[PDB]
């Protein structure tokens, strides 16, 4: 099987600069009849994947012409003269020389801008789900940048890990900030049993967490 | 306009078969190769296979021998794929795309279908409101939202207002726990607006025919 080697990540690119993504092939994609099987595609989030290159360096009908392609045969690069915030997402490179046709395992491309502090909302159960017997608390950390985060629960002072999800969105395609949900799903019986929820954020944007919490009474 | 429709998402048990269509218009059908690809959820992409309708020819991937098996029909400009002794690492979205013509890739595609293949049984979501509790929620701007809990399979559908409040939205991947997905929507908007503008939230649950609507109340 043809196998082709991307970078899963690039580095953070400032907007307005150009970038690189590359794409390396276990064996050369040039036909006999001269034709190069290499072709670049994009993903955005929650999207149907989009054809940028085709040919390894033919510009797809419907992509901007800041993308353009080249290469080797053996050696491929995908090149954006300006990126914009809207051209994050995976970027594949692909194969259909022979077969099975196959993929790169794409490149995520994530733009670079100023550190954003987590807006932070910590929510506590409504009554319409303490009646089922469950209770949830709920708490949003939105736009902040760059992604790395760390967030902790706290009951009454004491760390708990357990009954915990969290969930990421991807980078924005607007205001190239990332956003993260993180919930605390305990039984009504053990949330009546406690006082204090909290939710705390570790950030480079503060030396101390951004601490967000309510008192059940 | 080339348009490739997909046929709506789908939850079958394991070692059951189902078939998905793509219906195909604005260009001559017989014309151009369609193919078919496979993602499975936080991964890459897999090829299935391409169907060229005129003469009905097909080239296919031998990894999925006896998996899949790829067909079409010229009348209604529909290509098919029926995928069969179904485990859950068939689980995935599966598009259809138009290959643009001699090896220049595929220039257009369908708006995929997901296929969730589980003994587990359908279950509507739970939709409870999230407003600002016990700590004066900023003041220029305040954060509202919806916990979607308790549901499967995937997908649900979350808008807010039916879809004219869209800026300041945020609704994060679902999380899969104890055979039951939970997920949730945030919105951010002027404080001078709320509660005067209601904020409601509205979940669609296809699989299980159900919606609910949330309005926030303080
Ligand atoms: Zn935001
Ligand atoms: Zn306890």
């Amino acid at each position: 099987d043809i196998v082709l080697t991307q970078a899963a990540f690039s580095n953070p690119v400032t907007l307005g600069a150009s970038a690189s993504i590359s794409c390396r092939s276990s064996k050369s994609l040039l036909n006999s009849n001269g034709i190069i099987h290499m072709y670049w595609y994009l993903q955005k989030p929650g999207q149907s994947p989009q054809l940028l290159i085709y040919q390894m360096s033919k510009l797809a009908s419907g992509a901007p012409d800041r993308f353009s392609g080249s290469g080797s045969g053996t050696d491929f690069t995908l090149r954006i003269s300006r990126v914009e915030a809207e051209d994050v997402g995976v970027y594949y490179c692909a194969q259909n020389l022979e077969l099975p046709y196959t993929f790169g395992g794409g490149t995520k491309l994530e733009i670079k801008r100023a550190d954003a502090a987590p807006t932070v909302s910590i929510f506590p159960p409504s009554s319409e789900q303490l009646t089922s017997g469950g209770a949830s608390v709920v708490c949003f950390l939105n736009n902040f940048y760059p992604k790395d985060i760390n967030v902790k629960w706290k009951i009454d002072g004491s760390e708990r890990q357990n009954g915990v999800l969290n969930s990421w969105t991807d980078q924005d395609t607007k205001d190239s900030t990332y956003s993260m949900s993180s919930t605390l799903t305990l039984t009504k019986d053990e949330y009546e049993r406690h006082n204090s929820y909290t939710c705390e954020a570790t950030h480079k944007t503060s030396t101390s967490p951004i601490v967000k919490s309510f008192n059940r009474n | 306009e080339v348009q490739l429709e997909e046929s709506g998402p789908e939850l079958v048990r394991p070692g059951t078969s189902v078939k998905i269509s793509c219906k195909a218009s604005g260009y001559t059908f017989t014309n151009y190769w369609l193919g078919w690809v496979k993602q499975r959820p936080g991964h890459g992409f897999e090829w299935i296979g391409d169907i060229y309708p005129g003469g009905v020819y097909t080239t296919n991937n031998e990894k999925f021998r006896g998996k899949a098996i790829l067909t079409a029909d010229t009348s209604s400009s529909t290509a098919y794929m029926q995928l069969s002794s179904l485990t859950s690492e068939d689980s995935a979205v599966y598009f259809c795309a138009r290959a643009g013509g001699y090896y220049t890739g595929g220039d257009y595609w369908g708006q995929g279908t997901s296929v969730t293949v589980s003994s587990a049984k359908t279950t509507p979501p739970s939709v409870y409101p999230l407003a600002p509790g016990s700590a004066a929620q900023t003041n220029s701007m305040v954060t509202l939202g919806c916990l979607v809990k308790g549901y499967f399979p995937e997908p649900v559908t979350v808008t807010w207002n039916s879809g004219s409040l869209s800026s300041g939205v945020h609704t994060f991947p679902a999380v899969l726990q104890s055979d039951l997905y939970t997920l949730s929507s945030s919105v951010t908007v002027p404080s001078s607006t709320w509660p005067s503008e209601t904020v409601t939230c509205n979940v669609a649950h296809p699989a299980s025919s159900t919606k609910v609507d949330k309005k926030i109340v303080p």
